[PDB]
Order: structure tokens, then sequence, then C-alpha cells
């Protein structure tokens, strides 16, 4: 009943992302496969989103083209380690319901003091490597 | 690895 895949950004250069609290850093969009009509993207908003998500980075994942009205998806992200390895994934408790242009994720993805921790390895050489995996439930 | 089971929010 589902089509799964997976996709992996890295954001170089990650303590120069200038970002403050409510902006958002984008990923180029990304589909399934080749032949896949639907076209997605990943928001980070580095610090957050307002005043009470201020010490979070959140992690959202947006339908950015699909040709009916609606499409239906689980999700989950995690951070990948210098060796390319996941580490603590988020997962989405069921599918949500997608419009073009509406995304879902986790506003408190991860603290941003654990991310930022030298001792949690998850920004090596500088980079922020996301993994995205998707389960889209086939009409 | 370990995954955490949450409900998702939306920026709309």
């Amino acid at each position: 009943k589902v089509v799964k895949f997976s996709y992996m950004w890295t954001i170089n250069n990650f303590s120069f992302c200038r970002e403050e609290m409510g902006e958002v850093i984008k990923s180029s969009t990304f589909s399934s496969g080749a032949n896949d009509k639907l076209k997605w993207c990943l928001r980070v908003n580095p610090k957050g989103l307002d005043e009470e998500s201020k010490d979070y980075l959140s992690l959202y994942l947006l339908l950015v083209s699909c040709p009916k009205s609606e499409v239906r998806a689980k999700f989950k992200f995690s951070i990948l380690n210098a060796k390319g390895e996941e580490t603590k994934a988020m997962e989405s408790q069921r599918a949500y319901r997608f419009v073009q242009g509406k995304d879902w994720g986790f506003k408190k993805f991860i603290r941003r003091d654990f991310l930022l921790d030298e001792a949690n390895g998850l920004l090596p050489d500088d980079k922020l490597t996301l993994f995205c995996e998707v389960s889209v439930v086939q009409d | 690895e370990v995954s955490i089971i949450q409900g998702a929010d939306s920026t709309t």
C-alpha cells in the first residue's frame, strides 16, 4: 500500500548559516525516482519558528508539486553522523494529508544545545546532513 | 537506530 523512498541533504558550512528565528533553509526538490511526478523539499528552521521553539531546530517535509488534490504520506527524519549513519530519528505516528504547498514535520525536531554539543557528533566538519524517509500512500 | 514516534505539526 506504500511506495518508500529516501533522500539525503548536506548543508555545508552549517556554522555560516545566519538564519534567525522564523527563517528557513530550504533543500532542492527531490522525489522517489526519475519517473515520480511528485516533488518534495525539506525546510529547516535552525533557530525555530517563534520564542517557544527558539531552542530547537525545526524540520519539515513540504509537498512542492502533486497532480491530484492530496497525497498521504508517513515520514521519518534523522541526522547522519560522520560515517553517514543514521542517528536518532523522529518519525510520524501516522500518515499525514499533504496538498500542494503544505508541510508536515516536527517543530521540536532536535534541541539546539544537543545539536551543537561536540559530544554528539552531529555536525562533523561543520556539515549538517539530514536524511528523510517517506512512505507515500498509493491511491 | 532509535526512532521516536511523534505527532507531526504543520506551519499552516
